[PDB]
């Protein structure tokens, strides 16, 4: 499960090793876009499979299990490549290591303070109204 | 016999006897399993045919 | 040094660490702070600290494998936490 496209654009990297000035790609964000005169076609030529289980059957399909399978994707790639670093290759650079030290420590704190009273808040106003 | 037969130790002079136990901490997690379950549930049984 | 769960600190301690007197210690922190190195806030009514954020490191290849460690079993977790919900609402769409 994914997204057929990629977009790179090519700049300058300085050094603060004192390495020369480097000559590489940079990533771009993209997306998929439509046209009235095409979308009829698309749409006549979607005779497929099922789609559109509709409303809330959509939600959790689409927007959990499809988020879930992907985290898990990313976390693999780079549990992969934590290996090549026993000796199979050689650290490429500090900077891959002070990102994920960002990681490890963004990640929000304990769900274990008061934060527990303003969840539980919100939770009952959301049941009431249901 | 009382004394050393049940609690409250006579240490100074104070026989205590536990009645605190409040226990229950902040346990958001308990509830983030069982009431994603219940809400799967209400769900569920909301727009499959009857 | 100080494991995330914490990494709150009082006075007396850096005090005794970088051995100077107690009275300058806010003078440091607030350099440390305004060069833009550290990040936090300052409680000074109780004479604690809070350090959220650190510039990082270079580390040495047997630290790296506590990263290898941590990262493996909070991947399993999101495996784990999608079977429930991959197995619970089969009905509504597998």
């Amino acid at each position: 499960l994914g997204l057929p496209t990629e977009a790179y654009i090519s700049v300058e990297e300085v050094h603060d090793d004192g390495t020369p000035t480097s000559k590489t790609f940079e990533h771009v964000t993209s997306e998929i876009g439509a046209e009235e005169a095409e979308e009829v076609g698309v749409e006549h030529l979607l005779r497929d499979i099922k789609d559109t289980t509709v409303g809330t059957l959509s939600q959790r399909i689409t927007n959990q299990v499809h988020g879930l399978k992907g985290l898990n994707s990313k976390l693999l790639d780079i549990r992969s490549y934590l290996e090549k670093v026993a000796t199979g290759k050689l650290p490429i650079n500090h900077q891959i290591i002070y990102q994920l030290q960002d990681v490890f420590n963004l990640l929000p704190d304990v769900s274990l303070q008061e934060f527990v009273k303003a969840f539980y808040l919100k939770t009952n106003d959301q049941m009431v109204v249901v | 016999d009382y004394a050393k037969k049940r609690g409250w130790v006579l240490g100074p002079n104070n026989y205590y006897s536990f009645a605190s136990q409040q226990q229950k901490p902040e346990d958001t997690t308990i509830p983030s399993t069982e009431l994603a379950k219940q809400v799967i549930e209400y769900a569920r049984q909301l727009e499959m045919i009857v | 040094t100080r494991p995330a769960n914490h990494r709150q600190l009082t006075f007396e301690e850096i005090a005794k660490s970088a051995k100077i007197t107690v009275n300058e210690v806010e003078l440091l922190v607030m350099k440390a702070l305004s060069v833009g190195l550290v990040k936090g806030s300052i409680d000074e009514v109780d004479k604690r600290v809070h350090m959220t954020w650190v510039q990082p490191r270079v580390l040495d290849l047997q630290q790296i494998k506590g990263m290898k460690d941590r990262l493996e079993f909070w991947c399993t977790d999101v495996k784990s936490m999608e079977m429930l919900v991959e197995h619970q609402a089969h009905d509504i769409l597998t």
